[PDB]
Parts: C-alpha cells; structure tokens; sequence
C-alpha cells in the first residue's frame, strides 16, 4: 500500500551533517515503528536507527550511537535523521522502512527505496 | 505653563499631610504582621522624599526666568524624580505579586510572605533601582547630553547614548512590571473560579449519588467516597484556622459514614445501605450554616483583592501610562525622520505623573479595613 | 472496577537519564495512587503515596503528581539501583483496590540481532515418544522479538514454548529461546523444520533451519 | 521493629486447600488491616483478600469469592487464609500487607508493609526428576564462531531447579532459562553456555542437573555429532 518517499543525502565533507527525511504515502506511520537501515557497498543491511511510536525511545546501532539521532513528525507524517560529524566510512545508501509489527518486532514490508550519502 | 504650577501646589498641598498619615498607618498595619505594611511603608517614604523637593520646582516655575540654583541642584531633582516615578511602579508591581501568591498558592510559598523576607525584597529593590539611575551621578557626559544645565529640562534634540535608553525605560520600567500585574490579576481570578471548578463538582457528585443511593448503592457510595476525599483536599488548600480544623473533622465523620454504608452495601443489605446513607444528610445538615458563613466571609475578601488588584491597574495606567507613551513616542521620533505637539503635550504630561503621590494613599483603604477604624477616629475627634 | 491503566509498559533508560510512567485512572480517583518499586524475588516497596508524598526512606530521586485522572511517577536521574517494575495503585477503599499492570524499567542499549542457532532432536528423547526442537536466540540489545516455527514452511501455532532471560547483570541484553514441542508421531514426518526470526535490528527475518 | 511473616505455603493439589499464615511483630493484627496481594509468576499484583479484626470486615476479590476465607486471632498477633477448593489459576506468590485505618497517615500510606510472600502452587503433578537431554551444537552452524552448547532438562516437578557447568567452574557466557511450565503440568528449562567454536574439541562441557525435592544428580555430556 505504502510507497515510502526519501530525500536528503548527497554529498558531505568530514565532520559535517546531512538530515535525511523519510516520508510516508498512502497511510499513515503514527502507529508504526520507522527504521533506518544503511546499505554500504559490500557491507549490507546494518541497521542505523529506529524510531518507535511515541515516549517509547528510539534505538541506535553502535556505530552510529552519539553521532545519528532519529527523530518523528507525526503530523506531518514523516521522519528525519541526523547525520553529525560524519567519517568517510558513512558512505552509503540509507533506506527508511515501516516496521509494520505495532508490539514492536521487526518485519519490515515497506523500505523505501534508498538515498546515497557520500561522505568525502 | 500655569497648569504646572496649579497641579503641584495641589499635589503638595494634599499629599503631605495624607502621605504622612499613610506611612503612621504602613508602620501599624507592620506592627500588627501585616505583610502588605512594608510595601506601603516604602511607598509612602519614597512619596515623602519626592514631594520635600518639589516646591523649588514649583518656585521656579512661578517666580525664576531660570535655574539659579546651578548644574549641581537638576542632577539631583532628576535622580529624585526618576526614583519617585519608578520606585513606586516596582513596589505596586510586588504588591499585585505578593497578593497573587497569597491567593494562587497559600501553602507552598508561605515562606516567601513573612515579614522579614518582605523586608528584604524591599531592601533588594532599593538597592538595585537606586544603583542603576545612579550612572549619571558618576559621570556628567550623559547629564549634560540629556539636558540642557541652563534648565533643568532634556534637550528638544536628542542624541543616541540615551535615545535608547529611554526605550529601555519604557520595557523594562513599565510595560513589564505592568504586564505583570495584568497576568497576576487574570491569575488571580482563573485560580478562584477555578476554585469554583473543584468544590461545585464535589458537591454535585456527593448530593447526586445520595440521591442514587435512595432510590436504586455500592456504585453510589464509592463515587461519594472520591468526592468527600477530594472535599477535605480543598479544605487543606488553606492556611490553618479553627473552621478548617472542623471542616476537616466533618468530612473524616463524613467518610466514616460512607464506609459504613459500603460495608452494608458489601453484605448485600440494600435497605440497612441507604438507612446508613440518610446518615450523611444528618452529617451535612451540621455544617451547613458554618459552610454558608465560612464562604459569605470568602466573597467579601475575594472582592477585596480582585478590587486592589484592579485600583493597581488603574493607579499605573493613569498615572504613568501618559509619560510613557509620550516618552516612547518622542524616542520612536528621532530613530529617523508634528514635532512640536509631542514636546508640549510631553512636558505637560510630565506633571501629571506627580498624582501617583496622591493616589497612593489611598490604597491603605483595600489593604486592610482600619480605614473604617479610622473614620471613627475621625468622627470622635470631630 | 476501578481500572488503572500504565502506558509505557516497558521504558529503556540510561543510568543518569530522566523516566517518566505515567497512569490512568478509569474514573476519578482523588490523591489516592501510590506507586511501589519492585525488584525480583521481593516483595513491593512503597515509594509514593497520595500521589505526591514520598515515603520515608526513599530517595529525592523519586516524585509524581496527580492531573484529574493522570497519574505520573518521575524518576529525575536515574541510579543503577532503581532499574525495578514500577506498579501503579488505586486505594479508594480496601475492597476496591487495584493495580495497574506495572512498567519495567529496562537499561537502555545500543542495537544488535542475536545469533540464533537450532538444536535438533537426538535419540535419548526421540526413544521416550517425543521430540523437542529448540531455537536460541543469543545476546538481543531491544527486548521485542518474534518468532516463528515452521515445517515444511507451513506456519504452526499453540505448540510451542518460549522464555527469556533477564537483562544480564554486565552486558544489559537478552536472550531468548523457544521450544518446538511435537510427539514422535509428528517429528516421524516433514523433512525440514525451521525458525524464522525477526527483529527491530535486523532488515529481513534470519533464518536457520534443521533438515532431519 | 515492623514484621509481617508469611508461611504456610507449599504444594497443593486442585481442590485441595492450604492455610496460610501472616505473623505480625512490633504492631498488632488488630491495629491495622490486613491484606492478601497475589502475583502470579510472570504477572503484576491483583487484590484478593481483606481483613479487619477491629471491626470484624472481610471481603474478597471476585476471583475467589466463597473459596477463600480469612480470619484472623489477635492472640497470637497471627491472620490467617485458608484457601479451598484451590485452582490451576490460584498459582502465586501471596503476599500479606500492611494498611492503616482512615482518618490520617495510616490510612494515605497504604500498602507500607509488606510480607516477604510465600509460594502456593497447586498442581496434580506429582515429584519427577529431569529428564536431561544434550543440546549439542552442530559443527556447521555459525562456523567459524562462538557455539551455543546447552542441556534441556524436561519433566520435573516442583519448580526449584539448580544447572551449573562444569560443577561451577563455568560461569562465563552462561544463560539458564527460567522454566516454563507445560501442559502435562510439569516443568522445562534450558542452558546454554557459549564457547569458542574451536574450543569443542577439549573442554568437554557437562550439565550438572540438581533437584533437591528429588533426591536427584544428573550429569550429562554435551558433544557435537
């Protein structure tokens, strides 16, 4: 149902920051978990951040902890992270995805479709 | 000038002897533990030391063709006339604060209302105020860049060093403390109807489910229960006084017989329930006169502060409003390109300013009620 | 019949972090909601009561307030003492009293999926009558999972167990396994029996499986 | 010193019935009211039963309404529960609490004591030993890495169950599952240690299985096929 929109990204120098928006289309994600999951080339499918619903956190991955931070906008029913003081290794696509389980497990039916950040 | 000079014989003439008595009656109302005395009592010391220099003014005015007194006698009348104008709006200002914080929220800040701490806020306020219009004491620059010495009124023209300060002046010395006081009066009456948001809604919940109870109970009874509970809540939302001490025995009597009518209810005994539920119409029939009498000496305090509350507004909009304004005006003229009616209607204005001196005093009238004692004096006297 | 309700089930904290659990209360209730700290294998501790006042011997750290029928406990900074199952408490009157259905403080975490493994079944229970094929999932940072047991991939239900263990005392995560329950009579046919995991931190379900 | 005491619990089959017991030290039963909370394993706190000896008020959850009933003897600053006819569902750890009379403190500050709680488990399961089962890990599966080894101790009753490794000298790496209760009315746990692949060979890893209740000592071998 859901075709999830991305934009954002390009290209970055060391150190500095790109906020990636992910947005849905078709239904509304206030009742969702929203994952990022970045796709470098070689090293696919590591998980980055997750959003939950609402007073429920979000999570990061080790690599990305301090430095990314995934934050919602139910009201416009879309959601953002921050790329801060990026290295070179942060090169990749980041895919946005609707975790369509609402007790919170992890199955992923829409990924969007990837936007490419180059760091350097 | 003419009205000037008539306006300041009045204000002297009246203000005097009525600040004098208005500061006997402060130290009273202070010996007595009245908080509200401090203020008052710093107001009408800052009116006696105003008004004590006015009459060289007046003098000039009606007798000089100019200030032959020399630079030294307009540094001081200035300092003197810029405390009288602000000291007086900074301690009307505390008095809406302290009245608000006596009806918003009587229990967690009493701290904040005894009187030495009121004695210490005044001394604060002193200090600092005196401090900050002390700069052109220091140092003449400005003086003479703000005034023309040969008068002791402020250049037609104006330069920046002070045009901006006179903004200040207006922001900080007036649109804040009455902005203030403005949302301590809305705060005043939100917090008391909404004392008439809690207590109606108990009395209709305990007189609704009684009816219930009579007719129908456990239902009835556990809803009474929250809404007694929540009444004695009330009751403690105010300062220690033997009609609470009562009040709150009532509703602990109250409460116990609900509890009985819940265990009948518990057995499953419907009549022996509500026999136990009359019970709390005999309980209520006890207090109500003492409610009735408890709350019609509310109504008249509650008049009171919202009537103190409103005369501070009135006393600050009429009395100073029109020098800010013209004030504001006459800066808001020169930060770029009719001149004339400003600076008239400016230095006119500046006079009436010189009221506050005599509405003041008419406050000690709301703070306590000696005034119908001292009306009595009066006619004994007499 | 007073129903008490505790929004955030589970709450993930770091140590030093600010957590607020927030109660309703299904009909007006006056300051009469206490909460209690418990930790497992205790009893409950009362640290709040009526709402607001706290209960002599517990710490500053601890406060809560009551708005109509919502009911908060704050913890202001958490310590690695208080990391215990918070419990919402009605007391209008001692009939009535209710809990609410308690939240769980957790130690907050990065992310990471676990290693999952299977263990078939061997011969000293499949000669008893039964069989018995267990899926671990090891070192999981979230709590939440899911998992599926499947045969032949036809998804099966209401024969298998599962159970989890507590954050662990130096890593903060979990693990959890699940047990395919099946008579020999059962384990006798299909050929492949599979578990299928899915989680928060992984993008697609892992899968590992046990060709008989 | 303020004490409430529970005992009295213990197994019980269904329909069967137990009397438990809550002493009082430093107050009195008769000075406060007294109240039996329930927790099921694994769920929160549900009321079930109150009592106050100063008036002479019970009254009981619906749960367990006609079942249960409690009284209480001040002599012997002791309340009781007998619980009859006892269900499956009544499974629990009772706890007795401590809660004033109304006006003032005593009353605001509810459940301010609390018992230390004793178990009741009612079940017609009678005592099994394990039986213990090796979980060996395939030498295929996440090759290269860290092996999950574990036991499978199935079928035993009551609950108390202790599984250390190595008798005691592996406790790195080690997760013992709490049990979960099965349909038969027994009980099943799991352990399972991590090891470097490589060490499999060596280092045999035994599962030492204790069940007091039993009289039972289990040793078991986990080894890859």
């Amino acid at each position: 149902q859901v075709q999830l929109q991305e934009s954002g990204g390009g290209l970055v120098q060391p150190g500095g920051s790109l906020r990636l928006s992910c947005a849905a289309s078709g239904r509304t994600i206030s009742r969702y978990a929203m994952s990022w999951f970045r796709q470098a080339p070689g090293k696919e499918r590591e998980f980055v951040a997750v959003a939950r619903r609402s007073g429920d956190g979000a999570f990061y991955a080790d690599s990305v902890q301090g430095r990314f931070t995934v934050s919602r906008d139910d009201a416009k029913n879309t959601v953002y992270l921050q790329m801060n003081s990026l290295k070179p290794e942060d090169t990749a696509v980041y895919y946005c995805a609707i975790d369509s389980d609402t007790f919170y497990s992890g199955s992923y039916d829409y990924w969007g479709q990837g936007t490419q950040v180059t760091v350097s | 000038h003419l009205f000037p000079p008539s306006l300041y014989i009045f204000v002297i003439g009246v203000g005097l002897p009525t600040n004098c008595l208005a500061l006997w009656a402060a130290y009273r109302q202070v010996q007595q533990r009245n908080e509200l005395g401090v203020y008052l009592m710093n107001l009408s010391i800052a009116d006696l030391l105003y008004i004590c220099t006015l009459p060289l003014w007046v003098d000039y005015f009606l007798h000089h063709d100019n200030w032959i007194h020399g630079p030294g006698s307009c540094k001081l009348f200035g300092f003197i006339f810029y405390t009288n104008i602000y000291i007086s709006i900074a301690f009307l200002c505390c008095i809406s604060v302290d009245r608000y914080l006596a009806v918003a929220h009587p229990l967690r800040f009493a701290r904040l209302r005894r009187v030495k701490t009121a004695v210490a806020v005044s001394s604060v306020v002193w200090a600092t105020e005196l401090g900050a219009n002390s700069a052109p004491l220091f140092h003449d620059e400005l003086f003479r860049d703000r005034y023309n010495h040969t008068f002791c009124f402020e250049k037609f023209p104006m330069e920046g060093w002070v045009a901006w300060m006179n903004l200040y002046r207006v922001f900080v010395g007036f649109l804040f403390p009455w902005a203030l006081m403005l949302l301590s009066y809305r705060g005043i009456l939100r917090a008391v109807e909404k004392r008439r948001a809690d207590l109606e809604d108990n009395w209709e919940t305990l007189n609704d489910n009684l009816k219930v109870i009579e007719k129908a109970v456990k239902d009835a009874l556990t809803k009474m229960r929250a809404a007694a509970l929540d009444a004695q809540k009330a009751t403690d939302k105010s300062p220690d006084s033997p009609e609470m001490k009562d009040f709150r025995h009532g509703f602990d009597i109250l409460v116990g017989q609900i509890d009985d009518a819940l265990k009948l209810a518990n057995e499953g005994k419907v009549k022996e329930a509500q026999a136990a539920a009359e019970q709390l119409k005999t309980t209520r029939n006890a207090y109500i006169q003492k409610y009735l009498d408890w709350e019609r000496e509310r109504l008249k305090r509650l008049e009171r502060i919202k009537r103190l509350a409103l005369s501070l507004i009135a006393i600050v909009l009429v009395c100073f409003a029109p020098y800010h304004v013209l004030l504001l005006s006459r800066s808001a003229i020169y930060l770029g390109r009719f001149e004339e009616r400003v600076f008239s209607a400016y230095h006119s204005s500046l006079a009436f300013t010189s009221l506050n001196c005599v509405a003041d005093p008419i406050l000690y009238c709301l703070v306590n009620e000696g005034a119908r004692s001292d009306v009595a004096k009066a006619l004994h006297n007499l | 019949d007073i129903q008490m309700t505790q929004s955030p089930s589970s709450l993930s904290a770091s140590v030093g972090d600010r957590v607020t659990i927030t109660c309703r209360a299904s009909q007006s209730v006056s300051s009469a909601v206490a909460w209690y700290q418990q930790k497992p294998g205790k009893a409950p501790k009362l640290l709040i009561y009526s709402a607001s006042s706290l209960y002599s011997g517990v710490p500053s750290r601890f406060s809560g307030s009551r708005s109509g029928t919502d009911f908060t406990l704050t913890i202001s900074s958490l310590q690695p003492e208080d990391f215990a199952t918070y419990y919402c408490q009605q007391y209008l009157y001692y009939s009535l009293v209710t809990f609410g259905q308690g939240t769980k403080v957790e130690i907050k975490r990065t992310v990471a999926a676990p290693s999952v493994f299977i263990f078939p079944p061997s011969d000293s229970q499949l000669k008893s009558g039964t069989a018995s094929v267990v899926c671990l999932l090891n070192n999981f940072y979230p709590r939440e999972a899911k998992v599926q047991w499947k045969v032949d991939n036809a998804l099966q239900s209401g024969n298998s167990q599962e159970s989890v263990t507590e954050q662990d005392s130096k890593d903060s995560t979990y693990s959890l396994s699940s047990t395919l329950t099946l008579s020999k009579a059962d384990y006798e046919k299909h050929k492949v029996y599979a578990c299928e995991v899915t989680h928060q931190g992984l993008s697609s379900p892992v899968t590992k499986s046990f060709n008989r | 010193e303020v004490q409430l005491v529970e005992s009295g619990g213990g197994l019980v089959q269904p329909g069967g019935s137990l009397r438990l017991s809550c002493a009082a030290s430093g107050f009195n039963v008769v000075d406060f009211s007294l109240h039996w909370v329930r927790q099921a394993p694994g769920k929160g706190l549900e009321w079930v039963a109150y009592i106050s000896s100063s008036s002479g008020s019970t009254s009981y959850a619906d749960s367990v309404k006609g079942r249960f009933t409690i009284s209480a003897d001040t002599s012997k600053n002791t309340a009781y529960l007998q619980m009859n006819s006892l269900r499956a569902e009544d499974t629990a750890v009772y706890y007795c609490a401590r809660w004033g009379y109304w006006p003032g403190e005593p009353w605001w500050k509810a459940f301010d004591y609390w018992g230390q709680g004793t178990l009741v488990t009612v079940s017609s399961a009678s005592t099994k030993g394990p039986s213990v089962f090796p979980l060996a890990p395939s030498s295929k599966s996440t090759s290269g890495g860290t092996a999950a080894l574990g036991c499978l101790v199935k079928d035993y009753f009551p609950e108390p169950v202790t599984v250390s490794w190595n008798s005691g000298a592996l406790t790195s790496g080690v997760h013992t599952f709490p049990a979960v209760l099965q349909s038969s009315g027994l009980y099943s746990l799991s352990s399972v240690v991590t090891v470097p692949s490589s060490s499999l060979g060596t280092q045999t890893y035994i599962c030492n299985v204790n069940h007091k209740p039993s009289n039972t000592k289990v040793d078991k071998k986990v080894e890859p096929k």
